[PDB]
């Protein structure tokens, strides 16, 4: 019992920490090019801002599945029930 | 697990999704196909007018 | 009943095998199904895939058999849009004269789209109606055909048979084996060429075998995750709590709206990879 | 998961549908599009030739 | 049995975490080039958007095979049956 | 008890440690293009500064969730209560 | 049997997780150059598309050998036999 | 306590070590663009230096929380109390 | 015996996973520059292709040794006998 | 205690090694831009060299805190006690 | 006996896996620039190939050492004699 | 003593290994910019070479502290003296 | 006796593996700009080649200490005599 409970605290840290690492670097790559394109054509900013939020939905797609399975492991536990 | 509860929940969600697609995804596709239907009609009609072209024999 | 039991029931296909009980025989439990040999068919998956294949083929034949040449009717207008789109996609990717590539691309795109379309309806509507019609409240039944590895492998292995067939038909048997051993690296002298033939085969054979496996798993992956997330969202309502049910309906709608992109992209990408892979069996790239 | 003879059955279905599609679905539809495209091309070329013919009359 | 269950919680976290990390950095690269391409000429935005979704299905392919298998190790379990 | 508590200290370090790693790299990628845009178009810096804070909220979305959960694990450990 | 089986869930998570990580970044690098080439040369898109899918066959080849041996370790086991 | 304290020395190394790694790489990216802008147009330096310090605050924000928690676990200890 | 057989299962996942990660990123970089050159100079495409394959041979050389040894450790085992 | 003492040798290695990794990569990015600026504007080198040392103070800020704590855990020990 | 033998499979996997990762990424960077140079000046390609092979020797030098020590640890293991 | 001595071998491997990894990547970044500058302005080489050694001193500073501590932990041991 | 001999096999894989990883990436970066400079200035290639060898000596400096210590631990193990 103690090993499954202790190894699920670390499984939650890997699920949220690797998602945090990827989402923070992915928005630095996408947002750096949004500020560079907004300097190139400042009249197209409204259009580029909508196209950036469409891509933001694609970055935070697999990260929200992992942040949702990681909150499921802290308030419920599918492994503990398996003894 | 209330199997009946699951069915009711899925049914409500599906109804909302169908409503969205019917009032959001259906209008653009029917409009696009009907516009093509009109372009073809204009093109065929214009050819018929071109068919009615005559040259004066003077 | 426990939620682990509901999820484990949903992840089982309707299987058939010639058991000693009688000529006709079906699996009544998960263990009894897994115990059978490779000579047992998933009847639900063959049933839905053949049915939707015939539906696609029938609605297109209803238009093709009475094509007006001039002004098109409501159905013919839609059928022409699909043919025009596929022919454009083929002509932009392939420069040859093969008459099989366009009918194949249209068939592959519309069939795979319809096999995935039956996933948008509530996941336990069809299984309960199938159970009630059959008279067995504990029957296994899965509607979505692409969530079974066998359906996606059947599509890719069949495309691979055409890729190998056309490659041998135009390059010749000796030429085809030649592409796998004489390219990309070659030399003016035999002593260096003999040292390059294992390197050539190690690059070409690996990159050739990954084509059927990638097509199947790319189609299976997104679809299997999609059906499984709907089964998990359905368990959320089973708890009976009002706030948890309100979250479940909002997530189900958001996931279904996101899935309208996935259903379209996987069908389109399988079509494009099919056209591209066949187009490179009629040309040379080393 | 379980790999079964289902992939053989699926391969048979794939070829039957593709061969029927190639012989009875695609050729009749592309023939209609080609006939229409020729009529739309001729509708401009014949009309332009008839309009240019006036230069000889002059 | 507790070791197989505890190491399955880590396997699920590594399987979803490395997918969340790869998909967030991979779309930050693809998305950044899409916004940069939009800045050169906004007349081509509709065409480029269609090309982005054609690549999005190639980029997010193997990351969904791991998310599907990970949700299949939490509820179903192929390692417990093996004893 | 010690294996649940000891592995929680590592779970906490992974939650905020991976968050610090991703936000520092992400703000170097994002901020580097903000200084380049300000050097090319100095009259647009008031606009670019507002556009940067819209990307900063997206870049820190999953990282602040990790920080919140890390503090929760340190002062109200949800695993010690599961025996 | 318990250690060989519990360490095979970690082996599978590394085969599919490292392959998912490398292909999502590789297609973000490859696809990011395809979207720029499609903007720089609007008439070259059909040629660039077929040339990109040749590279896509090289990019995922070794990853698919790893997703295939991982599925083999998940439904069969060459190690359990070694006991 | 042996196990709790032992694993807390590792937790502190991960908190300060991952924070140092991200902050050092982040300032390499941010600072590289500050020198590029300062060389491109030298009269912009008074402005670019102030803009660099605004971004430096966002860049180190999570790293400083990580260092704060690392010195808290070094001299005080919440996990030890849990017994 | 079971620790040698279990660690060999991880050794195989580590051999193939790192090789898959490396080649997928390597071809994203190489192939990305091939599409860039093909877009600017469409006349050079038949020549650049041959040159891309020259490099592809060097890029996979060590990776092929790695997957070859990984398969060898699954169907045979030089360690089990060493015990 | 043998384990408390032994885990501080690994803590010190992570704390100095991750700092060395980040600082070595960080100065490669910052210094590479200093040479690029110096070649473009030789007359600005006296100013650019002083600005590089402003950034170098921020880049090493957390790395030096890590080295200070790592030497503290080597010649003294806050974890050896509490046991 | 089993720990030394088992941990040598992990050592062999790390010597070849890390080498494969570096060599695959290294040639993606080197080859990417070689195709850019070949597209720019197609008259110098014979000279650029020999210059690329000079660098290829330096790039794989330590990788060849690591795969030569990994095939030495695999056949006639040097650590078994030490105990 | 066995685990303190055994974990000191890994501590030394991490100090020199992470230092070697960072210093090799750091000089690849700094070195590429020196060759780019030398190709652009061959008259500037005497100055750029001296500025490179000023940066090389900052780049290797923490790596040499890591290698110095690693040689100290090899020929002497501050942990073994604590039992 | 066995854990020191087991862990020193992994310590050698870290020293050579991390060194191989860093130097292969470092020479990909350094060599990529050498070929770009030679493709830009064909007459300067004999001058750029000697400058690349001066930088190669800095890039591999710490990596040669790592492989030197790795071969020392393999044949004349210094930790197996301290237990």
């Amino acid at each position: 019992m103690e090993t499954v409970v202790g190894l699920t605290a670390i499984a939650v840290a890997l699920l949220i920490g690797l998602g945090a690492l990827g989402t923070a670097i992915g928005f630095g790559l996408l947002g750096g090019k949004f500020l560079e394109g907004a300097a190139r054509q400042p009249e197209m900013v409204p259009m580029l801002q909508v196209k950036m939020f469409i891509v933001a939905g694609l970055l935070d797609a697999v990260t929200m599945i992992g942040v949702g399975i990681a909150l499921f492991f802290t308030f419920a536990n599918p492994f503990v029930g398996q003894i | 697990m209330n199997i009946n509860a699951t069915l009711i929940g899925q049914s409500v969600a599906f109804f909302i999704f169908v409503l969205f697609c019917m009032k959001f995804v259906w209008p653009p596709v029917i409009a696009a196909l009907q516009e093509r239907q009109k372009k073809i009609a204009d093109g065929l009609d214009a050819a018929n007018r071109a068919a009615r072209d005559l040259e004066l024999a003077h | 009943e426990t939620a682990s039991g509901y999820i484990q029931h949903h992840l089982q296909n309707l299987t058939f095998g010639r058991l000693p009980n009688g000529d006709w025989g079906f699996a009544h439990t998960a263990e009894q199904a897994k115990e059978m040999g490779f000579w047992a068919f998933h009847v639900d998956t063959l049933g839905w895939s053949v049915l939707l294949g015939v539906v696609f083929l029938f609605i297109f034949r209803l238009a093709a058999k009475k094509a007006t040449s001039g002004q098109p009717g409501g159905l013919q207008n839609f059928v022409e849009v699909m043919v025009e789109f596929v022919d454009t996609s083929v002509k932009d990717t392939f420069h040859g004269r093969n008459p099989l590539i366009a009918p194949l691309a249209l068939t592959v795109f519309v069939w795979i789209f319809l096999l995935n379309l039956i996933d948008l309806v509530p996941v336990d509507y069809l299984p309960m109606l199938a159970a009630k019609i059959t008279g067995d409240e504990h029957l296994f039944f899965r509607a979505v055909a692409t969530t079974d590895p066998n359906a996606t492998l059947g599509l890719s292995i069949s495309v691979f048979a055409l890729i190998v067939f056309y490659s041998i038909k135009v390059k010749g048997i000796g030429g085809f084996l030649g592409e796998l051993t004489l390219h990309p690296f070659s030399s003016k002298n035999i002593v260096v060429q003999i040292l390059l033939i294992p390197v050539n085969f190690l690059l070409e054979f690996v990159t050739l075998i990954a084509k059927p496996v990638s097509l199947a798993l790319r189609l299976f992956g997104n679809m299997y995750a999609g059906e499984l997330i709907f089964i998990l969202i359905a368990v959320m309502f089973g708890s009976g709590m009002f706030l948890l049910s309100a979250l479940g309906v909002a997530l189900n709608w958001a996931w279904a709206v996101f899935h309208i992109l996935i259903i379209t992209l996987q069908a389109f990408i399988f079509m494009m990879l099919t056209i591209v892979y066949l187009s490179m069996a009629h040309e040379d790239n080393h």
